[PDB]
């Protein structure tokens, strides 16, 4: 373990538990999801079972939500700044805007707290606009590239920006544009400008993803690296 | 519209800097600034309990029945967090008691399951819905129940008898 890992040791274990509840709607179609999982948040990998509690059988592409589904789990080296890590016990929330490239838009928040070996998050979705006959309401999405968030400082906070791609059954894809903007409860050392790259799958489901699991890797560098 | 002077004005709401927010109301910061996920100075300050920068926001023109992009009012925010007095200030104010957010809650609802039983009567005295359901069909005695709050179960359970 290096210097800068143990600084946060005391708070952030190298195991930690995932309690998050979402409530979402996407084209007017209103939904709760439930999840539990666990992560390594110095390995910066996170797992996540999802269960539909309200709003079943979802209309929608399933890849919309993966995403919403905590950068306390990324990995990161000693000589950047861990903005999130920092952040704990107290915490930090998230705001998110993801355009897509047939003018569907999704507008997400979620808070992220910690209660003793598990972070909890609150999350709210809404998607609009979204074409009936496109891969998201017609489900033909395969899933997310890998992708890499470009991570900086505006306004003594932290913005990471993505341009992403939906993959899509076929072979094609969709453009996604992420923008993010990460709050933490406390003062914290901020990062400079800097990488995190990313790759996100659904490991398992059922047939209309009323259970779901959903694994993330990410890992920050900087862009020399 | 966006301005420099709202984003100011929406930061020192956020970050409970009571007197900034005077400072930049003083030299002409829109009451009204919303942010990217529709979010009002008001919203912020009834989120966080400062009372007196509400009750200032209200007196210069803030929309007391803003929603947010999820549908959320200042109202919702205020029973959520259990804030008595934040809610009494904007029903005075004119909030809509019974103010559906995206999943079809209300001040109530959210009350209710916050377990906020000196709000939960002021919001019944003031004609708040009883018999409200949100989108998934639970009415605030449901979500109290859920979380375990059971003397604002029963005060909803007699509120809930019909004549």
């Amino acid at each position: 373990v290096s210097k800068g890992e143990e600084t946060t040791m005391g708070v952030i274990k190298p195991d930690m538990k995932i309690k998050l509840k979402m409530e979402g709607n996407v084209n007017g179609h209103a939904f709760v999801i439930e999840g539990e999982g666990e992560g390594k948040p110095y390995d910066g990998t996170n797992t996540i079972n999802l269960e539909v509690k309200e709003g079943a059988p979802l209309p929608f592409s399933y890849d919309i939500l993966t995403t919403a589904f905590n950068r306390a789990f990324t990995k990161y080296p000693d000589d950047i700044p861990n903005y999130f890590k920092q952040s704990f016990p107290e915490g930090y929330s998230w705001e998110r805007t993801m355009t897509f490239e047939d003018k569907g838009i999704v507008k997400v928040k979620s808070d992220i707290s910690m209660e003793e070996d598990s972070f909890i998050y609150e999350i709210h979705l809404k998607g609009e606009n979204f074409p009936p006959n496109g891969p998201v309401m017609q489900k033909k999405t395969t899933g997310w590239d890998a992708s890499t968030e470009r991570m900086y400082v505006r306004d003594g906070v932290l913005k990471g920006d993505v341009k992403h791609k939906l993959l899509l059954e076929g072979g094609g894809h969709h453009r996604v544009d992420f923008k993010t903007i990460y709050r933490a409860k406390k003062a914290v050392k901020l990062p400079d400008y800097h990488f995190v790259d990313h790759r996100i799958e659904i490991l398992n489901h059922d047939k209309d993803y009323n259970k779901v699991t959903v694994y993330e890797s990410a890992v920050a560098r900087n862009s020399t690296d | 519209p966006g301005s420099d002077l709202g984003k100011k004005l929406l930061e020192a709401a956020r970050a409970g800097q009571d007197d900034e927010v005077r400072i930049l109301m003083a030299n002409g910061a829109d009451v009204n600034a919303t942010d990217w996920v529709g979010m009002t100075p008001l919203h912020l300050a009834a989120w966080k309990g400062h009372l007196e920068i509400v009750e200032v926001l209200l007196k210069t023109g803030a929309d007391v029945n803003a929603h947010d992009v999820f549908g959320t009012t200042p109202l919702h925010l205020a029973a959520h967090r259990g804030h008595l007095e934040i809610v009494e200030v904007l029903l005075k104010a004119g909030a809509d008691v019974n103010a559906q957010d995206m999943v079809g809650k209300t001040p109530l609802h959210l009350a209710a399951y916050y377990g906020h039983l000196e709000i939960v009567e002021v919001l019944l005295k003031h004609g708040a819905d009883v018999n409200a359901q949100d989108k998934f069909g639970k009415t605030p005695f449901d979500l109290a129940i859920d979380n375990g709050n059971e003397d604002i179960a029963e005060v909803l359970q007699k509120a809930a008898k019909l004549n």
